[PDB]
C-alpha cells in the first residue's frame, strides 16, 4: 500500500487453449465455440484485472 | 432319410446367431478406441476391461457353434 | 444465437447480456452501476510512428 | 463447495455449500457432492444453490461458464448475479416491449441485438 | 446390352490385377499392416479378389437402368384401365436418378483404381 | 433325398454375414473419428485397428466354413 | 401322433426367438445406469430404485414367452 512493481501476465490464444495437457478432462461441447470462446473471454478478464491493479 | 436331411439344415439355421457375436466384438473395441484418445488409458487400466469384456461377448458364439457342429 | 457469423466474440456477447439484464431490473437499484456500461475510451491503430483515424464506436 | 465469484463481488467464495442448480447451455444441470468435471457455458437462467436444507438462494445469473473441477469444486463465473426479489415487474415489461419493436426494423447489429434481449427478458419474467 | 456390359467389365478387372502383379516384381510386395500379430495371409479378399467384386458392381449399372425402364409395362395396364397422373411424376424421377447414376458409377470406378496405383508404388 | 437339403445349408448359413460386415465398419468409424482429435496417427489407434478387426472377422470365417463343408463333404 | 409331435418341437424354437428383445432390454437399462452414475450422484438411491423396477418390466417379456415354448 505504498510501493508497487511492474508485473506481467501471459494470455493464451485459441490454438493454445485446446492443446493443453488436461484440456479434455472436462465435458466440453466440441460442436459449439469452446476453444475460441475461452480465449476471447480470457482477454477481457485479463485486461480488466491489469487495469484495476494498474 | 428325413433324419439325415434335417441335420444338414440344422447347421445353417444355428449360424444365425453370429450377428450378435460379430457386432459385439466390434462394439467393445469402438468404445475402447474412442476412449483411449482422451489421455491416458493405454497400458493396463482400460486394457484389462477390453480383454475381459471381449471374452464374455465371445462366449455366446462358441456355445452356439457347438450345437450345429454336434450334428 | 448466431454470433459466430458476425464479429462478436465471447467478450462482446458477455458484455451485451450483462448490460441488458441490469437495465431491465429495478430503476431505483441502479446506484454505482451505470459507470460499468459506459466508457469514453478510444482506439487508434498505428503503423511504422504515424497512426490512422481514431475510432471510439 | 462452490466458487461462485462474480467480477464485482463474491457470493460463495469459501467452500460451504452442498447442492447447486444452474442453467447451462444444454439443460438445467445441477451439481451435487462429488461432481464430475464438466466445463459448459452457462445461459441466462436462474442459478439456485440449495444450502443443506431448504435455505436455497435463487440468484438470476446473466450467463457465464460453469466450471467443475475434479476435486468436487464448482466455479460458476458469471458477469452479473442478482436475486429474484431485486427485479421489478413494471420495469421488466418496458425493456421487453422496446426490444420487440426494434427487432427486424433496421440493419447492421441493431436487429441482431434486439433478438437476444427479447429472449433473456422472457425467461426472467416467467420465473416469478 | 446386358451381356456386353458384363464382358467389358471383366476385361477391366483383369487389367487391374495384372498391372499390380507386374509392379511387385521389382518393388517388393508385402502389402500388409503388421501390428505384433499374424494370420494376415488368410484374409486375402482384396487386391486380386476385390477386382472381381468391383467389376460386377460397376457393370451392373447397365442392367439396373434397364430394369427401371422395363417396369413401366406393368403400370401402363393399370393406368389405362384414382387419377393416372401420379405415374408421370414417378417415371420422371426414376429416369433422372438412372441418368445421374452413370456419373456416380464412373466416379466410383476411378476412385477404386486410384487406391491400387498408390499402394503399388508405396 | 439328401442332395435337396444340402443346397439349403449353404444359403441360410450366410445370414451371419451382416454382423461381420457391419463390425468392420463400426471399428473403422471410431478410429477415423478419434484420429481427427489429435494425434492418434502412428500406432496407438492404428495398431489397435488391425488387431480389433481380426476379432470381429473371426465370426464370419467360422460361419463360412460350415456352409462350405456341406457343399463338399 | 406324428403331426402333433412335429409341431411341438417347431413351436419351442420359434417362441425362443424373442430372447433378443429381453436380453438387450436388461443391457439397455444397465448401460444408462452405469453412465448416469458417473455424472454424480445417484448411486445407492434415486437411480438405484428405477433400475430395479425398470429391469423387472423388461424381464416380463422373456418370462411370458418362455412359458409358451415350455407348454408346447
Amino acid at each position: 500500500g505504498v510501493a508497487f512493481e511492474p508485473s506481467v501476465f501471459p494470455s493464451f490464444s485459441p490454438i493454445s487453449i485446446e492443446e493443453s495437457p488436461k484440456l479434455s478432462e472436462f465435458e466440453l461441447e466440441e460442436d459449439q465455440a469452446i476453444p475460441t470462446s475461452l480465449s476471447q473471454i480470457s482477454l477481457t478478464n485479463a485486461i480488466l484485472n491489469a487495469m484495476a491493479e494498474g | 432319410q428325413l433324419v439325415l436331411a434335417a441335420k444338414y439344415i440344422g447347421a445353417a439355421i444355428a449360424t444365425i446367431g453370429l450377428t450378435g457375436a460379430g457386432i459385439g466384438i466390434a462394439i467393445v473395441f469402438a468404445a475402447l478406441i474412442n476412449g483411449t484418445s482422451r489421455n491416458p488409458s493405454l497400458r493396463n487400466t482400460l486394457f484389462p476391461f477390453a480383454i475381459l469384456g471381449f471374452a464374455l461377448s465371445e462366449a455366446t458364439g462358441l456355445f452356439c457353434l457347438m450345437i450345429s457342429f454336434l450334428l | 444465437s448466431s454470433w459466430q457469423k458476425a464479429g462478436i466474440s465471447f467478450n462482446k456477447y458477455l458484455a451485451i447480456a450483462a448490460r441488458t439484464v441490469q437495465r431491465s431490473l429495478k430503476n431505483d437499484l441502479k446506484v454505482a452501476a451505470e459507470k460499468r456500461y459506459i466508457s469514453d475510451a478510444k482506439v487508434q491503430k498505428l503503423e511504422k510512428v504515424s497512426t490512422t483515424d481514431l475510432a471510439s464506436n | 463447495k462452490v466458487s461462485l465469484v462474480a467480477p464485482h463481488q463474491a457470493i460463495f467464495t469459501n467452500k460451504e455449500v452442498s447442492q447447486v442448480n444452474l442453467p447451462a447451455s444444454s439443460g438445467e444441470m445441477g451439481v451435487l457432492a462429488n461432481h464430475v468435471p464438466t466445463v459448459e457455458e452457462l445461459a441466462p437462467g436462474v442459478v439456485e444453490v440449495i444450502e443443506s436444507s431448504g435455505t436455497a438462494s435463487k440468484y438470476f445469473v446473466s450467463g457465464g461458464f460453469a466450471s467443475i473441477l475434479p476435486g468436487s469444486k464448482l466455479s460458476i463465473s458469471t458477469v452479473e448475479a442478482h436475486p429474484l426479489d431485486a427485479f421489478s415487474s413494471e420495469n421488466i415489461k418496458s425493456l421487453l416491449a422496446e426490444a420487440q419493436k426494434n427487432a427486424s426494423s433496421a440493419d447492421e447489429t441493431v436487429a441482431a441485438e434486439a433478438a437476444i434481449e427479447i429472449e433473456v427478458l422472457e425467461a426472467l419474467q416467467a420465473a416469478v | 446390352i446386358y451381356i456386353i456390359g458384363i464382358s467389358v467389365s471383366l476385361w477391366i478387372g483383369l487389367t487391374i490385377l495384372g498391372l499390380f502383379l507386374n509392379k511387385a516384381v521389382f518393388f517388393s510386395l508385402f502389402v500388409p499392416s503388421g501390428t505384433p500379430l499374424p494370420l494376415v495371409p488368410v484374409l486375402v479378399l482384396i487386391e486380386l479378389l476385390s477386382y472381381t467384386a468391383r467389376a460386377i458392381s460397376l457393370g451392373l449399372r447397365l442392367a439396373a437402368n434397364t430394369l427401371s425402364g422395363h417396369l413401366l409395362m406393368s403400370i401402363l395396364g393399370n393406368l389405362v384401365k384414382i387419377f393416372g397422373l401420379i405415374p408421370l411424376a414417378g417415371i420422371f424421377a426414376i429416369v433422372i436418378l438412372e441418368f445421374a447414376i452413370a456419373c456416380i458409377q464412373a466416379y466410383v470406378f476411378a476412385i477404386l483404381t486410384s487406391s491400387y496405383l498408390k499402394d503399388s508404388i508405396y
